[PDB]
């Protein structure tokens, strides 16, 4: 799954 | 006691349950819905957790009794080891109903329990019968299962650290009735109003659970360091 | 050979309460905390390692080490350790004149060994008449301390003491005769006459066994290298 940091960005 | 905002990400703290079983009160800690699940907001999570860590650390410094509660079988084993490692006792699976309040009545139970343990290397050899022997062993086992891990306390504990909270709503009710502060790893389906330190994690996968256990374990060792000696060599 | 992780587990760093402390030991102390002095382990090991070297040196010439552990707790522990290395031990009161007054104690050991056999063989039995009780009880008293050195051991070449205060009487007689001494000095014990010194907790059961282990190890090793 994609990293939370990138998702939140 | 500042667990990387990324370590928990791999642990599994982000994955809650589905909407069909979602406490509407938990809205302050939501990030959206992956496959209709509910992804806890880690950014919202983390200050509270670290704050509680410090809170629990100052407790152990004042030498306030801590406690942990058993949950699922995997959770229970993990909780036991972390607790035994340092101190602060630990529950196991049932919480023995109204332990708090009926702490005086269960005190007599603890007394009988310890006597039997002592008499388990005494009464066993003499007057043993093919009937009484099974009685003694079996009863001890049952008593130990839950009462064991609490027998040490010899008094009223000054704190509590449960997991999920929902699975132990009973435990929180008694704690609220005495003032004893508590901490709970609330999840997407857990009423946190009764908790004084909302840890919006996820009681699941064990992995992440092991993280919380490891964390607090470390904070209570800092309390023991203030109770023993400072770091040096 | 011991490591910092070894001691840190046992608690060697733990020192007596603040009040009780000889300011002469301040160098071997790091920073006191919670009204308790914390030994500076960083200094302990370098000296403990040197002392183990010295003990190996001694055992090379087949010298006789003597272990002193009056402290009730460590007393039994010292007994066991001295067996593996076959060195002499004294786990009770360090009878005054133990070394200085050798002539008297030597005659005493003679009396002991003689009594030992007689009763062991059975002579004592036939006598009975409460006189057998007297000679058996005398053996017990003598063995309670004299035991451990019965096999000669005249004027050893070193003394290993757990505490550097309680056994001050021993740490003195040896200085008079010039016999080197070692001690697990704590923070409340005078660092005098100890020669090779070793800042270490002398109370905890855990820590004493650690010291006993390492010292017994080196002593037998030295015997083997000469062998
Ligand atoms: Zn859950």
């Amino acid at each position: 799954t994609e990293s939370f940091a990138q998702l939140f960005e | 006691a500042t667990v990387s905002m990324r370590d928990m990400l791999k642990a599994g703290v982000h994955f809650g349950h589905q909407t069909r079983y979602w406490n509407p009160k938990m809205k302050p800690f939501i990030f959206g819905a992956r496959n209709k699940v509910h992804i806890i907001n880690l950014e919202k999570t983390v200050p509270m957790f670290n704050e509680a860590l410090a809170e629990l650390n100052k407790i152990a410094s004042r030498k306030g009794k801590i406690l942990f509660v058993g949950t699922k079988r995997a959770a229970s084993e993990a909780v036991k080891d972390a607790a035994l490692s340092c101190d602060q006792f630990f529950v196991n699976h049932r919480w023995l109903g109204g332990m708090l309040t009926n702490w005086k009545t269960v005190r007599q139970s603890i007394k009988r329990l310890k006597d039997l343990e002592t008499q388990s290397q005494d009464g066993t050899f003499d007057k043993l019968t093919k009937k009484e022997a099974l009685m003694r062993t079996r009863e001890l086992e049952k008593l130990e299962n839950s009462l064991g891990g609490i027998k040490d306390m010899g008094g009223l504990p000054d704190a509590l650290f449960v997991i999920d909270a929902d699975h132990e709503h009973i435990a929180i009710k008694e704690a609220n009735n005495l003032g004893i502060p508590v901490f709970a790893i609330v999840d997407t389906n857990s009423d946190p109003d009764g908790v004084d330190f909302v840890i919006p994690g996820n009681d699941d996968a064990i992995r992440a659970v092991t993280l919380y256990l490891g964390a607090v374990a470390a904070t209570v060792r800092e309390g023991r360091s203030q109770d023993l000696a400072s770091q040096a060599e």
